[PDB]
């Protein structure tokens, strides 16, 4: 919850900066800033961090908002930082006119050094008309305004390194996507930040833990400027064990081609977590279900994926595919080519029903052939009871053939095994489809510090297996999600297409496996 | 006189490489196209008997007017040599080398109600998902729009069996008729295509080779494949489709195969399939 929350006068923001993909941990503060939004019937504002000409592009900006809506967040304004450029200009010529800011043209190496051995620069102390002179330098764009950097005065004595007199303009000649070449100099997000979160109205900022040394100096620029203060509530940053958030680590993968891209299923990007399988809701509830911890604790994957699983679970049709390789033909002589209607779901009559196909060519996953006898009753899921009368084998003692009785009328279902089979007839013919499984790219959970994560690369985090479908994923559409009886949740990631007349073959429909808990 | 010739030779071969040198072009996969004015003349006399020599001197190679239309022009010189006009093109990438079908194919004349023409690929892409009599026929009907109406395949006049090794037949014609061999075998493939050779990565979809085939038609003159078609009929072949791709005619990767391509350009080509990192 909230402290200072009142119904209807919320307001957050999300303030990401387009300079790539959202990720699992923006998933987590965008979703975070939704559920107070709509818990508190406030508004949630989708600001671009547009402070840098050089880091942001109109390329990640597109990218993002897809993101957020794939998200289902719906941002009641969109608003860019550089709106405010204006108003921030003259907050900083403010300060600058009150002795709280000067100009400093110390390089940038020796300026950390002197920052690191809390040192004051030769500037510090320059009178207020020689700091407006400089600042001149800096919004003209001149050369030595170009070596120009305004500082808030603060204490350059402070454990608090971000308050040892930190940067808030810089002089880039650079011209900028929405403000042209009106402006040449430009705020930090440090500066900006405190500024537009007080114009824009929010009155809580949700910041991830390891912001908290800038809540401090974010509430000095607030109070030397004496604007609305608005609240600083701090969530824990996503831990994911085996994974990696940073955007100059996840390239390393796409540079090196050990995925396929920025929504690769194995990537911890929303893109690729939801052609993982995962769907809002569950990752929703894995947010709310935790909440507004500070706790900074390793997460697991599965703990996602098992609120995932409740989601998908209830509605998720259940259908048949079989290993290609190892199917063993099964001869049912009685039976008659025909079709019945069967329920798509165990628990939910909601989710409607199937046809099933049945006669007296049908197949077998060859796992559970070689686990048959002689005479067994076996349980054919979704027809009945057939005796296993004789196991067909080659010279090498390879199940290669089974013969059947049908046993209909034997409706006792308790000690029998189940299995699954799909029948061969042209009036409902098989369905190609390919499996597909992940596995996480890094091989060790957590890594301690110093360690690089370049030495637990799993290089075999992909394997397909080819599969007989049931008739029914003809259907299927990218992004259904299903389950494949007696092997788990799937998500089609590319539908079934028919034989085309170019290439002269089907397509496959493609499944990725989705992680279930455990 | 030979020797004349072969100075006059040597006067376009070094009027050739000042042109590379004004692109700060450096030996760089190019072609040069030539037209030598007066037709037949002194001058145009000279760079055909001289062919081979030019193009053993130059480092690309040498094909008259006109250049093609899907080429872009890198440079474009008209001077004067000997009393002819000679023009010089340079254009990126070498040549487009003609290719027989990669997979194994089979001519189809289908007679049930009038006589269609195709072709049907055998396997795709080469070695993987090798085809059944039966799979042939199904084949056969979604391509053709036919029920498996007493379908019968022919190989002349024997009737083909669950067990003929389709392979076996890839140059031949087969007919498919209702039930009643023909009469009355063409070589060439009755339909355009073009070869595809993936260079960046290996197929997916538990798919293995890296040569595939498509037509550009099926049955002949129906079915035209389009730009966007290729493309997306290219990761099919390779188990691609969530990738991003760029089509390529040279191995070279410099003549990108474009969406204003003319379809019919392609048709007995070579294209090279690179797979690139999707990103935004």
């Amino acid at each position: 919850e909230l402290p200072g929350a009142e119904m209807g006068k919320v307001i957050v923001r999300f303030p990401p900066e387009a300079s790539g993909y959202l990720h699992i941990g923006h998933a987590k503060a965008a979703l975070l800033n939704q559920h107070y939004q709509v818990n508190f019937k406030g508004k949630l504002i989708m600001r671009f961090d547009d402070t840098n000409p050089e880091k942001e592009k109109e390329d990640f900006e597109k990218v993002i908002l897809e993101d957020v809506a794939m998200l289902h967040i719906k941002p009641d304004q969109f608003t860019y930082t550089s709106d405010h450029f204006e108003t921030i200009m003259k907050y900083a010529e403010q300060l600058i006119q009150e002795g709280k800011a000067y100009v400093d043209d110390t390089p940038a190496e020796q300026m950390k050094a002197e920052r690191e051995q809390r040192m004051e620069s030769k500037h510090r102390n320059n009178c207020v008309n020689k700091n407006l002179q400089m600042w001149e330098e800096m919004k003209k764009g001149t050369e030595y305004g170009q070596t120009c950097c305004l500082r808030a005065k603060i204490d350059m004595n402070s454990n608090n390194g971000c308050m040892r007199d930190p940067t808030l303009y810089r002089c880039k000649n650079q011209p900028h996507p929405r403000t042209g070449t009106t402006y040449k100099v430009y705020p930090t997000y440090d500066f900006a930040c405190p500024i537009v979160d007080s114009i824009e109205g929010v009155t809580h900022a949700l910041r991830t833990t390891e912001y908290h040394d800038r809540d401090e100096q974010f509430y000095w620029i607030i109070e030397a400027l004496g604007i609305r203060k608005p609240y600083i509530w701090e969530y824990s940053r996503l831990n994911l064990n085996n994974t990696v958030l940073s955007k100059r680590k996840l390239m390393w993968f796409v540079n090196e081609g050990l995925v396929d891209g920025w929504d690769d299923p194995r990537f911890p990007t929303v893109r690729g977590v939801l052609r993982r399988g995962m769907t809002v809701e569950g990752l929703k509830q894995f947010i709310a279900a935790q909440g507004s911890s500070r706790s900074v604790v390793n997460m697991e994957w599965d703990k996602i994926w098992s609120f995932n699983k409740k989601v998908i679970d209830p509605v998720a049709p259940r259908y048949t595919a079989l290993l290609k390789d190892a199917v063993v033909p099964v001869n049912v002589p009685e039976a008659q080519e025909e079709m019945k209607e069967v329920a798509k779901h165990p628990k939910n009559a909601d989710v409607g029903l199937k046809p099933v196909w049945y006669g007296s060519k049908v197949l077998i996953e060859g796992a559970d052939a070689e686990t048959l006898t002689e005479g067994e009753v076996v349980t054919f899921i979704n027809w009945g009871n057939i005796i296993i009368t004789k196991l067909n084998r080659n010279s090498s003692g390879k199940i290669v053939s089974i013969d059947t009785k049908l046993n209909l009328d034997n409706k006792d279902f308790k000690k029998t095994t189940k299995i699954t089979w799909l029948a061969e007839t042209p009036r409902a013919p098989l369905i190609p489809t390919v499996c597909v499984n992940y596995e996480h790219l890094i091989t060790k959970p957590v890594l301690g510090k110093d360690e690089d994560f370049k030495q637990y690369i799993n290089r075999n985090s992909k394997q397909e297996e080819l599969m007989l479908g049931d008739p029914c994923l003809k259907d299927l559409k990218k992004g259904d999600i299903i389950q494949l009886q007696r092997r788990g949740f799937f998500i089609c990631d590319q539908p079934y297409e028919p034989v085309s007349p170019y290439s002269c073959k089907e397509a496959p429909c493609i499944l990725i496996y989705i992680p279930d808990g455990h | 006189q030979s020797m004349v010739d072969e100075g006059v030779a040597r006067e376009v071969i070094n009027r050739i490489q000042k042109l590379r040198k004004k692109r700060n072009l450096v030996p760089d996969e190019i072609t040069v196209y030539y037209r030598s004015h007066p037709e037949g003349d002194y001058l145009d006399t000279v760079i055909k008997e001289h062919t081979d020599f030019i193009f053993a001197t130059i480092k690309a190679a040498l094909k008259p007017y006109p250049v093609p239309t899907s080429k872009e022009v890198l440079i474009q010189e008209t001077t004067q040599l000997k009393g002819s006009e000679l023009e010089i093109t340079l254009v990126r990438g070498g040549l487009c080398e003609r290719v027989g079908p990669a997979c194994s194919y089979v001519n189809l004349k289908v007679c049930v109600n009038t006589e269609q023409d195709g072709v049907l690929l055998l396997e795709n892409p080469k070695g993987d998902n090798t085809l059944n009599l039966t799979g042939l026929v199904d084949a056969v009907s979604c391509i053709f729009g036919l029920k498996n109406s007493k379908l019968t395949v022919f190989n002349g006049k024997t009737e083909l069996i669950n067990k003929t090794d389709l392979l076996s037949l890839s140059g031949k014609t087969l007919h498919v008729t209702t039930g009643s061999a023909p009469a009355l075998s063409p070589d060439a493939l009755l339909c355009q295509y073009i070869n595809l050779q993936l260079v960046n990565a290996k197929p997916q979809e538990c798919q293995k080779g890296t040569v595939g085939t498509l037509l550009m038609e099926n049955p002949v003159g129906q079915n035209g494949l389009t730009y966007h078609g290729l493309l997306h009929e290219t990761a099919k072949v390779f188990g691609l489709r969530s990738r991003r791709l760029k089509l390529f005619l040279d191995e070279a990767e410099t003549q990108e195969i474009t969406k204003d391509i003319s379809m019919k350009n392609l048709n007995m080509k070579t294209v090279y399939v690179s797979v690139i990192p999707t990103t935004a």
